[PDB]
C-alpha cells in the first residue's frame, strides 16, 4: 500500500442556498452562527458523517472500505472490531497493550476501515487505541457573510418541544439563508500517510465522496447545499513549498458585484482562483 | 488523662485549632526549614485575634490548591476546623497569663492524638 | 563549532482561529487566560516542543542534529546515551560529578544534540541548578486583546457507552477561541553560545524553523494557526548596545481603523515598525 | 587609602513582568510576600549577587577586580589563599593574637578583591582573615502595591524515569507574578571608604553595573525584568547635610490617572521628583 507522494490542500464550497447548512442542537435546524456577529458556522465534524455515508453507499461494505462510525451505533464497536480482527481482546479505552498487534489493529483498520486509513481512530474526548494521528484533517466550516438566517417557522409538531397547538399550528424553529456559500479548509500530509498507507485510490474515493456528499442530505430547512466547487492544491514534493494561508488567499470569493439586493442564488457570488506558484499546482473541477 | 473532646474552654479550643493548623500546613508544604509553630507559637498565645485571622487566609489558599490533586486527608481537617471555629464564639484580643498556660495543654493534647495514625 | 559573535533580540507574531491554542491542565481543557483581565496566554514550553519536533522532522536525525528530549521516551536512557559514548554511566545531580567527565558528556551532548546546544538542560533533581543554561530564551505569549472562550457541542450519531441518548443525536464536547492574535519576545546570548559552541549554522536553522514551524502540526483540536511577522534586532558588539525594553517599543500593534466590533481576521489590525538606534540594525522575518 | 569625599544616597526603580523575581525556600518556591498585607519583597542579597556577576562578566579578572565569593568558591581555602599570600599559616575565627597578620590579609584581599572592598565581609572562618563592614549598604525592596501571584501547571510528555502507569504525562508547576513595581533604598558612607580605599572609579563602575544589571541574567524562570529610574543625592560635606527620611520623601509615585484597572505596564504609574534642599545635589541617571 503506497503512501501519497505530495502534500495537498483543498477548499470546499457548498451552498446553503435558501436552505440550512447544519442544525444547531438546541433549536433543531437553527444554523450555528457566531453569537457576536451571526455569521454562519458549521461543525468541522459536519462533513465526516456524510463522507462515511457515501463510503457505505458506493463501496457498501467492501473489505478494504469499511467505515468506523455508524448511525445509532456504539463508538467502541469499531474499536472492538479492529482488536477482534487482529485476535486481540478489546481494550477500547487504551492502546492495544501488545504494540505489534496495536500495529495489527492499526493496519487492519487502516485497510478495512478506509475512514481510519483517512482519519484518527483516537482521542479528543475518548480514545480507542489512540496514537493513530489522522493523515487528513479539515477545519470548521463557515459562511462567506454574516448570514443571520431568515427564520422559517415550520408548520409541524414533530419537534423537540410538544405543544397544545395540535388556530395556529404547532411550530419548531427551522431556518434557511436566502443564500449563503459555506467554506471549508482541509489538509493532506504525506508523512503520516507513510505511517498509515494512504493511497491514491483513497484520494480519488475522497474526491468522489466530497462530490457526492450532499446527495444524501436534503430537507425543507436544509434546502439546497450543492457541492459547488472543490479546488485541490498539489505540492510538487514531499514537503510543501508555500504557506497554507497564502494558498487560500488565491481562492477569492465574494458576492457578484453585478448582483443587487440580498442574495438568493450562487449567481449572486463569484468564485475566482489566482495562479499558484510553481511549487504548487491547482486543479479546480471537483 | 488525655485529650478531652468536650472541654469547651476557649483557650483549650484555641490550642487545638493551632495544633491542627500546624498539622494541615505540614502536609501542604513538605520540606520546610521551619514550621508555623516555630514562627508563631508565642504570638498566637499573646494575641489571638491578631494572628488567627491571618493564618486562616493561607489555610484557605492551601485547601483551594489541594482539591486539584486526588489526595485527601484534607476534608477531615476542614471539618475539624469547622467544628472548633463554630464552638469558639469570638477571638480575644489578649489572654491572662495563668489562661496562656491552659492554651499549651489543649495544643499538646490535640497534637498527640494527631501524632498517632 | 565556532560561536556567534553578536547579541540578538527578536519579535514574533502569529494567529489563531477556531481552536484551542493551549489547553489548561486544570480548568478541564479551557484555553489559558489571565483571570483578572481575560487576556490569553501561551507557555514557552509549547513553542520549544514544537520547534524540537520540526527540527527532528526536517533534519531527519542526521549526525549532529540529535534531540535529547525524545517524545514518550525514557530520558534517563537519552542521558545514558550521552554518557556511555563518553565511557560514563547515568548520574543525577550533575553530568557525571567529576568535572572533566561531566564536561566530556556535556561536550558529547553539545557537539551533536542540537536541542541542548540551543536550549540547555538539567536532569531534573530537587537542587534545581547547574548542568547547562540555554543561550536561547523566550517568554510568555499574550493576546493583544481579551478573548471569549466557549464550549461547543456536536450531535454525534453514536455513543461512548450504553446510554439512553438514542431523541436528538448523541452529544460531544469541544472548546474554541473564535479568533486571536499573539505576540512573543526572545533573546540570544553571545557568552553562553561561546560556552556551548552554538554556531551560526544553528542560527540559520533556527530562523528557518521559526518561519516554517506551524505547517507541520495540523490536528483536529488546534484548528488553524499561522506565523505572520518576524523582526530581528542585531547588536554590533559582543555585549549589548541598547536597552531591550526600548527595542520592543519600536513595534506597535493597533486595530485597523475600518474594523469594528470583535476582530475576525488579521486585516482587522495594523502594524508599525520604527527605526532603531545606530548601535543596532533591523531586518525583517528571517 | 584614597576614598570618596562625600556622602551619597540613592533610590532605584525596577519592574517585572510574567516572572518569579525571588523565590521562597519555605513556601515551596512561591514568591516572597508580606502575609499581613500582601506586598512583595526582594532580598538585598540577590541584588548583591547580581552585581557581583555583572562585574565578573565585565572586568574579566583584572587585578584589583577579582570577586572573593565566586559562585562555588571554597571559602576556607580562599581565606587560606589570602592568608598564605600574606605568608600566614591558617588559624580560626578571631584575628590572630597579632591581629596585624590578618590585617595584612585584609589589606591584600581589599587590594585585589573588589566585592570585599565594596560590601565588606565577615571574612572570618576556621581560617580567619579579619573583619570588614563595607561602605555600601542596601535595604529590602518593596512592591509599590499589593501583588497576587499565580501558578501554572506544565506537563513533561516524555519522562526521565520508568513509570508503572505507561509513556505517561507527568506534571510540574510554575509560580508567576503578572506584573509588579519595586523600590529600593541605599546608602554610602565616606568614613568607611577612608578605611577600605573605596575609590571613585569604583563608584562609576558601580553605577554602570547597577544600570545594566538585568541584561545578562535572562533565564527560563525569570520573566522580563528591567530598571526604569535612578536618582542620586550627593551631600556637600564629609558628613550629612539633611535627614535621610526627608530626602526619600521627595520621590513620590502615584497611579497614572488614565489607569484604572489592575496595573499591567509602567505607563500605569506617574513618577515625580521634588526640589533638593540647599545642602544636597540631586541628579538623575535614569
Amino acid at each position: 500500500m503506497t503512501a501519497i507522494a505530495n502534500r495537498y490542500e483543498f477548499v470546499l464550497l457548498f451552498d446553503v442556498e435558501n436552505g440550512n447548512p447544519n442544525g444547531d442542537p438546541d433549536a433543531g435546524n437553527m444554523p450555528r452562527i457566531d453569537p457576536e456577529t451571526g455569521h454562519g458556522l458549521v461543525t468541522d465534524v459536519c462533513l465526516k458523517r456524510k463522507i462515511r455515508n457515501h463510503v457505505a453507499l458506493t463501496k457498501e461494505g467492501a473489505e478494504r472500505f469499511n467505515i468506523y462510525i455508524q448511525e445509532k451505533a456504539i463508538l467502541n464497536e469499531t474499536h472492538e472490531r479492529a482488536y477482534t480482527a487482529c485476535d486481540l481482546k478489546p481494550e477500547p479505552k487504551k492502546l492495544p497493550k501488545k504494540v505489534e498487534d496495536a500495529k495489527r489493529v492499526t493496519d487492519w483498520m487502516c485497510t478495512n476501515f478506509y475512514d481510519i486509513r483517512t482519519f484518527g481512530a483516537v482521542m479528543t474526548t475518548e480514545v480507542n487505541c489512540g496514537q493513530v494521528r489522522g493523515p487528513v484533517q479539515m477545519a470548521f466550516a463557515r459562511s462567506v457573510e454574516p448570514v443571520v438566517p431568515q427564520e422559517v417557522s415550520i408548520t409541524r409538531m414533530a419537534v423537540t418541544t410538544k405543544a397544545e397547538a395540535e388556530d395556529n399550528r404547532t411550530m419548531g424553529r427551522k431556518h434557511i439563508v436566502p443564500y449563503g456559500l459555506y467554506v471549508a479548509h482541509g489538509f493532506i500530509s504525506a508523512p503520516l500517510a507513510e505511517k498509515t498507507g494512504f493511497s491514491d485510490e483513497d484520494l480519488t474515493l475522497f474526491w468522489d465522496a466530497l462530490v457526492n456528499m450532499f446527495e444524501h442530505d436534503r430537507s425543507a430547512a436544509r434546502g439546497l447545499m450543492s457541492s459547488r466547487k472543490l479546488i485541490v492544491f498539489k505540492h510538487q514534493n514531499r514537503l510543501g513549498n508555500a504557506p497554507a494561508h497564502k494558498l487560500f488567499d488565491l481562492v477569492k470569493v465574494s458576492r457578484a458585484e453585478g448582483s443587487s439586493g440580498p442574495a438568493r442564488s450562487f449567481a449572486d457570488y463569484a468564485v475566482t482562483v489566482g495562479q499558484a506558484p510553481e511549487g504548487v499546482e491547482v486543479k479546480e473541477m471537483l | 488523662v488525655s485529650l478531652d473532646p468536650a472541654r469547651t474552654d476557649r483557650p483549650y479550643l484555641l490550642g487545638r485549632l493551632f495544633a491542627v493548623l500546624e498539622k494541615a500546613q505540614e502536609d501542604a508544604v513538605p520540606g520546610a526549614n521551619a514550621t508555623i509553630k516555630d514562627r508563631y507559637l508565642a504570638s498566637a498565645s499573646a494575641n489571638p485575634g491578631q494572628v488567627f485571622h491571618m493564618l486562616l487566609k493561607n489555610a484557605s489558599n492551601h485547601t483551594a490548591k489541594l482539591r486539584k490533586d486526588p489526595e485527601r486527608k484534607a476534608i477531615h481537617y476542614e471539618i475539624m476546623m469547622q467544628e472548633i471555629i463554630d464552638n469558639i464564639s469570638d477571638f480575644p484580643v489578649t489572654m491572662s497569663s495563668d489562661e496562656q498556660g491552659l492554651f499549651m495543654i489543649g495544643y499538646y493534647h490535640q497534637r498527640k492524638a494527631l501524632f498517632t495514625k
